[PDB]
């Protein structure tokens, strides 16, 4: 599953975030629970102290929004050759057309009032299901099932 | 090739063939049997919606496979509920 | 049954466009995971053709509608091809399930 | 370097790409392509100013970062009718409803 | 000593151009013989496919002026895990005040000129020391001679 | 801290010492016995010591620092005078 | 599509030999036709590069974009080989008209920003600004195999 | 058979018919069309270029269709910029 | 073994001689007979109208002595792609240090005055031992029931 | 490594191991990093390595080959040298 | 391309490879390898002048057409006694036989 | 002689350099004409490590003299197709020397 592996052999990492929002980097610890970590404003860089095979995953602080690091959903350190510092790149993916117009709204509009839209009920629905780190990690161990 | 896409208000959005694709909807109405003709028509979309789905079109086939940072697409309030409503149509 | 499928999911392979070429042979065979690992992370329910006349065998297909959902499948899993094949097997099939 | 442009006459609306490098005249044939009318029936505006067929889209004023694929920079388009050509008409996109009261 | 390493193990790798220079990057052969490949221009990105051990080096296209890939001077690639792709951001170092000048000068005056500037003569000797990936490698070598 | 240089013509520019101290011919006259806050510098004038300081803000600043830096520019008008003021600084 | 390499399978051993006095950008058409740049020959080399059938090669002047000609072609396109033998494609300058040559020359002199020093015509200006490109020359050769056809 | 081409200073430039006919412009004012033309007059064109001019169509003639390895046409900069205006009048 | 194949179908060919010794391109006939045809100054190239699956072979035409086309010794053209020309590229081999003195020995001394020379009777009947079409043509089969 | 031809009148060459390896009878020799030839002298000898140079250098070149020059003056002593080493 | 040169101090004779790019001290460094004496106990002379550990071969006179693998250009060595780095000795080469009559 | 002739040739494979990566790996099986054609238009008589075991059991190699002959003729063959300086060509020549000791110690202690 997604194990974040004990090495004890560190990994010196840049976490770059390219992109326009706060990002909550989310280490997943050995029993694979998310663990929050201190936020990146957009267009920052910095070195972190991590270790080899540990997973880790971003996110828009706020909406709690998927992102990608280096064009992929999870982030895994290899262990550094010759010291080099490895780079993980964060940024937006292409969400669609609805799901963006989605983080929009609910972005204007208290979660209580989504009600008050006169829009169709399945739209409501959608709003309604806010995205979530647990529910993307649930996704990703059967998109690993499937790939087995 | 190019397709025509025409709003309620009867704008015409001449777009080429592969953005207008990414709409599964539009898709299905080009692709299902001169054949795959060239014209679409919105009844309930309006231009000031129908401009901006383009656009959208215009900024996923540019920015999918992009390997550096990608920008934000813009979607101004007093646009985002028919955009929703058009968004989840189309399919795009 | 096994008669009229063979005849359909043959037509399909051994078809041949008007270059001369044959387009299934990128459909015959589907890739190693340790070749193309995009395809497995994209693609949820790889199927190839081979995977199609092993399934004829085992009669895991019902109908010959059961046999369309999974050539449907693999062809929406050589743009046109994609499509070429789809229009040839709802021609084949087309002919032999009725004539 | 990529501009993304609308050309728009009346109520049509062209939604394609051109480098900063390409010509005002390569861009009257790509029209020319779509509404069948050759480059010496049109006439390409930025904004009110008429752009001359020789320079660079880049010389007119388009670059890639006015030009954004969800802002495209909007060329204007006149054709011609006999002698004269027609004004530069575009005919302004339907107007969105007043914001509901919850945003 | 230093050399690409023949693997036959692929490695998907994002050259990331974040200098504002046309970046020239330099694949090491196995001989260990850099190798101009095709140049990145500024602000643009690239999937690659290179090989596992493969070592990669940067530079201005034009001034052959020393980049940096992930805030260190040589770039190999990890063999990827889970199929994610390595990522190689190259970024101007912080030049010399000196060195910078040198830069400029050099850009605006021809090299048989150098000879007509009312200069020190150390400063006609330091612009006629052009920046080099052959006289850098053979520093690097003593460098890696010298951590052994 | 801040410290004091001073131009040919005469001008003063109050700096931070860390910023300062980026040039090692400024380190070695501060850290010398001399007998500081002011540094006089006879043979440099205003418009190259002023770009001397805003090289030490830049190199200040884009140093331990990762994603990306940006060019620090040098116009031709000053390119020469600058070199040389580097040059007999330490960078 | 027109202009693209062909997904043979079939592997084509080929000696890429630069004999013009500039350094050669080998230019691989992808299936999908859109060139992908490989690394630079200097002038006078010669290298043996493992490549497949079919495939579609173009070469080019990696400083100016110039066109260039292999086997006094524009397009190399490797043959299937003949007992190991390997297919050599031979790189070499083309006659330039001596306007495009003067052009070439004027463009390595001048600045870009001073091409508007020079007392000549606004036409010449605007060829001297239109610097060679693959993507411009591809066009052009696609509606000069839709003439032929 | 040859033609005679004469620059601006006046010096006379005697070159094979075939040669010359590599520029447009100069095929055009040879070819009253009941026979030819010996001698064109160059008004603007100075020796200096019109005698690189003959040069090129040397090399051009030369070098076309000529199979193993073709030699860069050398072009001082000292008369480039003249040689360019006048390789435009002329076509070649 | 070694012969032409009648074949109807031209294949244009570009004979480039960048050798420094006046070449002799040698046809191979359908019975596999060895048919020499007009010489390639050095430096020299020319468009050529032969047949695919003719087999040519090139030589020195004062020593006989063997080249090389495209890095081997026997030249195939295959069927030419949308009517480009197939290019056979002529070069020296890298002669024996032996074989190469050889060579020049032969070119300056008459054959009848290799018996003056104070070197071994092995040398002599080496020196003897002209190169040869036929003789390389009889080891080249038997190269090749050898690969069989 | 590198390996020390010795010529008659007694100059020291010092070429590579692998260069001096084309040589069959050398090779044979070497199986270690001196040779020494009472027969051959040095302006001979040099010429021989020479050789080894060009030889391990051009083998497998696919573009083009320079010719290996050999002056009047050498020729009949190399080809003696040339044979006896089996370069 | 590179460029191949002979080193002949004294009696001795070093054949040897380097880039056209290369530096004058990374080539004493090949001569420390194979002598071992360190580059500042060498100096290397192209004809009667030395040539500084700085230099690049082509700023030497060291090209492709200068330094071909068959004609090798030969730069000279000089070792050092404590006392005196020793002067430019290079030993000459046996002399060919004048050329027979038969070769004429 | 069977027992010599696989410690021999076990020691040359097991062989492990000053940073834990054993040599062999690369030589244990030559690649596929298919894989990389001009291995086999250069090389004459191609052979690798598990083509030695082969003949080391079919008892082809009549002495220690023409077990040597074959991994001389391999690192031989390896050190021609590859660039001098590579990675393979100075491990053949590492692999000829540690061939040239473990000969040594078994035939002779
Ligand atoms: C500024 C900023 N901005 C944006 S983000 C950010 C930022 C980012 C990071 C940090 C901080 C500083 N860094 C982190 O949070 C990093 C990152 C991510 O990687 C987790 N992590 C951590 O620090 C965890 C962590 C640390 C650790 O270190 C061990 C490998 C090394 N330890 C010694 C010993 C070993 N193990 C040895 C056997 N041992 C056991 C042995 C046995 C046993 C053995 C034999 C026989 C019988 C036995 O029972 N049994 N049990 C054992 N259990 C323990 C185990 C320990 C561990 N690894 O992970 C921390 C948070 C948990 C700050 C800002
Ligand atoms: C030093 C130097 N200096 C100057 S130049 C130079 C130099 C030059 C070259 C190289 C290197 C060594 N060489 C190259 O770069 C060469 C050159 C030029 O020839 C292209 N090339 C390449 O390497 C490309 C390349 C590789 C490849 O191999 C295919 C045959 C095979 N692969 C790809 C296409 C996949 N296909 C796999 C099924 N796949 C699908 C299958 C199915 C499917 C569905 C249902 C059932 C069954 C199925 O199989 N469905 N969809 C599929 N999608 C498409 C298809 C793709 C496998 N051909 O070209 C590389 C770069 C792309 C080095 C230096
Ligand atoms: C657009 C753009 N923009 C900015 S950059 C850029 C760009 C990016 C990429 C490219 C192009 C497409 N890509 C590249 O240029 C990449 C990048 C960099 O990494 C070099 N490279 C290359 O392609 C080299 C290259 C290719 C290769 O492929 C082998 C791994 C696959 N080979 C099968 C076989 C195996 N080896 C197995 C043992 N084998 C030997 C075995 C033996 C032996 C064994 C047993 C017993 C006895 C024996 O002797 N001996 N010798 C052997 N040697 C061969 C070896 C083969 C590996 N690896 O590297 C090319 C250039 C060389 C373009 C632009």
């Amino acid at each position: 599953v997604l194990r974040s592996v004990n090495s004890r052999e560190p990994s010196q990492v840049i976490f770059c975030n390219r992109s326009p929002r706060v990002v909550l980097p989310v280490w997943l610890n050995f029993d694979g629970e998310p663990q929050p970590y201190p936020t990146l404003p957009p267009g920052t860089g910095r070195r972190i102290h991590s270790y080899r095979g540990h997973l880790w995953l971003f996110r828009d602080a706020g909406t709690h929004d998927g992102l990608l690091v280096n064009q992929t959903e999870l982030f895994v350190p290899s262990l550094n050759v010759d010291g080099q510092p490895i780079f993980a790149n964060i940024t937006l993916p292409v969400y669609t057309l609805k799901e963006r117009c989605l983080q929009v709204v609910r972005s204007l509009v208290k979660p209580e009032n989504y009600r008050r839209l006169d829009i169709v009920r399945s739209l409501y629905e959608d709003l309604e299901d806010h995205p979530n780190v647990q529910k993307d990690l649930e996704r990703l161990t059967q998109e690993r099932i499937a790939h087995q | 090739m190019y397709v025509k896409l025409i709003s309620s208000d009867g704008h015409e959005f001449i777009v080429k063939r592969e953005h207008a694709l990414t709409s599964g909807t539009i898709k299905a109405m080009l692709s299902g049997p001169e054949n795959e003709t060239n014209e679409v028509n919105f009844r309930e979309i309006p231009s000031h919606v129908l401009s901006k789905v383009c656009m959208y079109f215009t900024y996923k086939v540019r920015y999918t496979n992009s390997s550096t940072e990608i920008p934000e697409f813009p979607i101004a309030p007093e646009i985002a509920l028919e955009l929703l409503m058009a968004a989840n149509f189309l399919d795009c | 049954l096994t008669k009229q499928m063979n005849a359909i999911i043959d037509t399909v392979i051994n078809y041949k466009d008007s270059s001369g070429r044959q387009l299934s042979e990128v459909f015959i065979q589907l890739p190693s995971r340790k070749e193309l690992p995009e395809y497995y992370e994209l693609i949820r329910k790889p199927v190839d053709f081979k995977k199609i006349k092993e399934r004829i065998r085992n009669h895991k297909y019902r109908s010959l509608g059961d046999l369309e959902k999974d050539v449907m499948l693999l062809c929406h899993n050589i743009y046109e091809d994609s499509i070429v094949l789809q229009s040839v097997f709802k021609s084949a099939r087309q002919k032999i399930a009725k004539e | 370097m990529d501009v993304f442009l609308m050309i728009r006459r009346h109520k049509t609306t062209i939604f394609t790409d051109a480098k900063e490098s390409s010509t005002v005249f390569e861009l009257k044939r790509i029209v020319e392509g779509i509404l069948k009318r050759p480059p010496d029936e049109q006439r390409l505006y930025k904004d009110d100013q008429l752009l001359d067929d020789g320079k660079t889209l880049g010389e007119c004023g388009f670059t890639s970062q006015t030009a954004r694929p969800q802002a495209p920079a909007t060329v204007g388009l006149a054709f011609r009718a006999d002698d004269t050509f027609e004004a530069l008409c575009i005919e302004p996109f339907s107007s969105p409803p007043e914001l509901p009261d919850v945003m």
